[PDB]
RNA sequence: GUGAAAUUCUUGGACCGGCGCAAGACGGACCAGAGCGAAAGCAUUUGCCAAGAAUGUUUUCAUUAAUCAAGAACGAAAGUCGGAGGUUCGAAGACGAUCAGAUACCGUCGUAGUUCCGACCAUAAACGAUGCCGACCGGCGAUGCGGCGGCGUUAUUCCCAUGACCCGCCGGGCAGCUUCCGGGAAACCAAAGUCUUUGGGUUCCGGGGGGAGUAUGGUUGCAAAGCUGAAACUUAAAGGAAUUGACGG
């Protein structure tokens, strides 16, 4: 049975999509199929922000960010729990989970 | 078996058969 | 709508429809009289002209071809032909 | 666009104007003073090219150096032989501006 | 930090580096603890920057097209 | 749908229902005939003659104003082209593709386009020989066609 | 610089040492990693240009420029993608207005005018009529050749 | 009629020397004995005289070329590269 | 380097940091259920060369058209031949681990290959597991290109053009959401609808599961192999979609 209408990928009007390597296991995954997470993390932990501020020679020093784009095969994506299996009707929606700001 | 490996086994047997027949 | 009058559509949707898909084919283009400044004569120019139209009495260009409509040079007046 | 323009104009010189094909006839027409344009393939020998240029300068007529060769000039003329030099007696098609 | 202090160095610029290349770009677990230990040991901290080697594009990453099966 | 493309475009010309000559058109039939004669002397194909006539001189349809089509007028006067316009242009395109191809052997896309163009050429030539516009023994050869176009 | 931006760095290679002082000269500039990675965002087109240009005094420089299409404040569409002709015209424009800030002047007044990235700012001003750009900078310059290292030039660059 | 199915010019070698060697020498011999269009006079009379020497019978022009072909791809790329380096060298 | 190790490199300065040099690959992020191409496939800049869809058209010809046995062009990757090149990765192979065994999964090394040109091969889950041309049959919001019409903002400029947004309409596309149109065994599909109320044109092709895409014959190929392709015999099921339960390192 056809599990997904888009066959688990975003390739619609293409013949071939270039492959990428999974950041976890270095598997060749098509670019439109791999799970992408753009992590924007503070370069220091939240426990150490105060200590770096104390030890800084500057007063108004903004801590730099760390920009990394991650690609996962669905095997590593499921095993690392970034994505989870969902019900038949719950597979259909594409809304990303909310940021949960408060 | 996996169908691909049955195909490979069949190809090996076919080359052996061709070699036997050509030997005559 | 099950009872849309296909015989007598109002002119608004008659205009918005494609030239071929109207009830009767009607071209979107027309003809115009172009007045060149500094000149007296009148040249009839196709609205969707594909060629650079020139005055025969003055070495001046009237319209420049574009994708859909010829673009008139500035300072030139134009009117319609029988609507 | 220049090459296709000169090829089309050369085609229209044929079938509508008086031309002449070849070296000896070109020189004959030039020294009679009725050759209004001389076209030279770049395959032409340098001595022949220079001599025809001098003849044209004496006759005060234009020389165009065709961006082809004798094979391609022959094809542009619509013939199935190589022509290396040609003259136009009268274009009839505004290749030669009045 | 104590070696730098006994050689008369008081402040440090920081250049965090991951493995880089075609391999991972995430810094290891030791970056946070190393930087925090530098900060709390009296050493002053200046500019901090990521200097991970990022290829404009790299050679083929090791493991094969099926990756690391585990 | 297109003959050799998977295109299904609709871009056409919508000829108006009024076949009558506009009242503001002062040019008579003989005037338009003489204009077509001059533009044919200049070397313009009937498509270009129609384009120039419509763009500048305001004539909507040469057939509507003269009663004859442009190619009919040229053929009656006796200066129609030896080859039909569209077949001439297709042979020209094939010659251009061949000239590009003999310098670029790896352009297999150009080879495919050349095959498509020559198939169109052969179909159109078969049609013209059916209508006896072309001689019954007329044939398009790749080698000798370059002397016919441009 | 006393109060300038902090995402810009300089190379400043050392040529001559006299006494206990190492005297430097310009070698190249570059943006920081965090700023560059923050500038690159989805649903927008970035234009990258480079040009090898020789200064009046013989320094050869490879200037790299980046620019990102800016969405309007009232724009509803998710993406701001420039067409290929627009990107090509922007690239050509910002190559020919990096050439002229280098060809007609010395290295010193090139360096002091790329300190506030005036070249990138006027590039941003010049491309508004094609497609708006917001993050325009000289991303990188690298020293390709140096002219024979005259000591007098180095000392006047340091001193007066 | 067609006299040979596939050997063509190397049918003179009979059954000797091996099929692959005959196939390898076939295109070399075809290019060796072919007549190329002269780039000076336009006639197709430029034929090999000795190894590396190509002579046109019409204009009596002798050109130094490849061993079996009139010009080698190596030499063509070299000529293009030398042209580019010349136009780069001057300004 | 790993789960842990070990093979391996290391006072001969290994790893690390700096400055350069060289080589061959690869073109991140921008990169999207976006574009183009007959498919395969195509992502650094610039230039050249031809080509093409869509749009605009009151331009031309006037049925020239659709599908197509035979035949022909192209055809991922792997594979073959010849010439260059060989950085990384890495079939084979060697070794270290793990294990009851481990010819594997993990690690180190590493040949062919992977890169370019030239010539073969013609196969992929070559997939949308879904022939092409044409007509009709719902709605909605987007998006790519072309065109047309509009309050306004914006760029220079003195104003219009022209760009960038905003609002619409049309035409062709990549798609999406929704719907008791309708169909279907259902999953689902606006096509897989307009089908017992059965006929728009046309091509290929299936007839229970195996034997078997096998044997043999023919034909193509350097080879590997490709195309065409049975029978004896055997078997009462094999399968598809959904439901409940059981189980899941
Ligand atoms: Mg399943
Ligand atoms: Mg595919
Ligand atoms: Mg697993
Ligand atoms: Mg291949
Ligand atoms: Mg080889
Ligand atoms: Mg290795
Ligand atoms: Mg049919
Ligand atoms: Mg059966
Ligand atoms: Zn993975
Ligand atoms: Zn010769």
């Amino acid at each position: 049975t056809k599990k997904r209408r888009n066959n688990g990928r975003a390739k619609k009007g293409r013949g071939h999509v270039q492959p990428i390597r999974c950041t976890n296991c270095a598997r060749c995954v098509p670019k439109d199929k791999a799970i992408k997470k753009f992590v924007i993390r503070n370069i220091v932990e939240a426990a150490a922000v105060r200590d770096i501020s104390e030890a800084s020679v500057f007063d108004a020093y903004v801590l730099p960010k760390l920009y990394v784009k991650l690609h996962y095969c669905v095997s590593c994506a499921i095993h690392s729990k970034v994505v989870r299996n969902r019900s038949r009707e719950a597979r259909k929606d594409r809304t990303p989970p909310p940021r949960f700001r408060p | 078996m996996r169908a691909k490996w049955r195909k490979k086994r069949m190809r090996r047997l076919k080359r052996k058969r061709r070699k036997m027949r050509q030997r005559s | 709508p099950l009872a849309k009058d296909l015989l007598h559509p109002s002119p608004e949707e008659e205009k918005r429809k494609h030239k071929k898909k109207r009830l009767v084919q009607s071209p979107n283009s027309y003809f115009m009289d172009v007045k060149c400044p500094g000149c007296y004569k009148i040249t009839t120019v196709f609205s969707h002209a594909q060629t650079v139209v020139l005055c025969v009495g003055c070495s001046t260009v009237l319209c420049q071809p574009t994708g859909g409509k010829a673009r008139l040079t500035e300072g030139c007046s134009f009117r319609r032909k029988q609507h | 666009k220049s090459l296709e323009s000169i090829n089309s104009r050369l085609q229209l010189v044929m079938k509508s104007g008086k031309y002449v094909l070849g070296y000896k006839q070109t020189l004959k027409m030039i020294r009679q003073g009725k050759a209004k344009l001389v076209i030279l393939a770049n395959n032409c020998p340098a001595l022949r090219k220079s001599e025809i240029e001098y003849y044209a300068m004496l006759a005060k007529t234009g020389v165009h150096h065709y961006s082809g060769n004798n094979i391609e000039l022959g094809t542009a003329c619509g013939k199935y032989y190589r022509v290396c030099t040609l003259a136009i007696i009268d274009p009839g098609d505004s290749d030669i501006i009045r | 930090a104590q070696r730098c202090k006994e050689l008369g160095i008081t402040a440090l610029h920081i250049k965090l580096r991951a493995t880089g290349g075609n391999r991972t770009k995430t810094p290891g677990p030791g970056a946070q603890s190393a930087l925090r230990a530098l900060a709390r040991s009296g050493m002053k901290i200046g500019r901090i920057e990521d200097v991970t080697p990022i290829p404009s594009d790299s050679t083929r990453r090791k493991g094969g097209r099926r990756g690391r099966r585990l | 749908g297109r003959m050799h493309a998977p295109g299904k475009g609709l871009s056409q010309s919508a000829l108006p229902y009024r076949r009558s000559v506009p009242t503001w058109l002062k040019l008579t039939s003989d005037d338009v005939k003489e204009q077509i004669y001059k533009l044919a002397k200049k070397g313009l194909t009937p498509s270009q003659i129609g384009v120039i006539l419509r763009d500048s001189h305001g004539v909507a349809q040469v057939r509507f104003v003269t009663g004859n089509k442009i190619l009919r007028i040229l053929k009656s006067k006796g200066l129609a082209p030896d080859l039909p316009e569209d077949l001439y242009h297709l042979i020209k395109k094939a010659v251009a593709v061949r000239k590009h191809l003999e310098r670029n052997r790896k352009d297999k896309d150009a080879k495919f386009r050349l095959i498509l163009i020559e198939s169109r050429i052969h179909r159109l030539a078969r049609y013209y020989k059916t209508k006896r516009v072309l001689p019954p023994n007329w044939k398009y050869e790749s080698s000798t066609a370059s002397a016919l176009v441009a | 610089q006393n109060d300038e931006v902090a995402f810009r760095k300089f190379k400043l290679i050392t040529e001559d040492v006299q006494g206990k002082n190492c005297l430097t000269n310009f070698h190249g500039m570059d943006l920081t990693r965090d700023k560059m990675c923050s500038m690159v965002k989805k649903w927008q087109t970035m234009i990258e240009a480079h040009v090898d240009v020789k200064t009046t005094d013989g320094y050869l420089l490879r200037l790299f420029c980046v620019g990102f299409t800016k969405k309007r404040n009232n724009q509803i569409r998710k993406t701001s993608y420039a067409q290929h002709q627009q990107v090509r015209q922007i690239r050509k424009k910002m190559m020919e207005i990096m050439t002229r800030e280098v060809q007609t002047n010395d290295l010193k007044e090139v360096v002091n005018k790329l300190i506030p990235d005036s070249i990138g700012k006027d590039i941003e001003k010049a491309c508004q009529s094609i497609y708006p750009l917001h993050d325009v900078f000289v991303r990188k310059v690298k020293m390709l050749k140096k002219p024979k290292f005259e000591l007098g030039k180095l000392m006047e660059l340091h001193g007066e | 009629a067609k006299r040979t199915k596939k050997v063509g010019i190397v049918g003179k070698y009979g059954t000797r020397y091996g099929a692959s060697l005959r196939k390898m020498v076939k295109k070399i011999e075809i290019s060796q004995h072919a007549k190329y269009t002269c780039s000076f006079c336009g006639k197709t009379k430029m034929k090999r005289r000795a190894v590396g020497i190509w002579h046109c019978g019409s204009c009596m022009k002798t050109v130094a070329g490849g061993a079996w072909t009139y010009n080698t791809t190596s030499a063509v790329t070299v000529k293009s590269a030398i042209r580019r380096l010349k136009e780069l060298k001057d300004q």
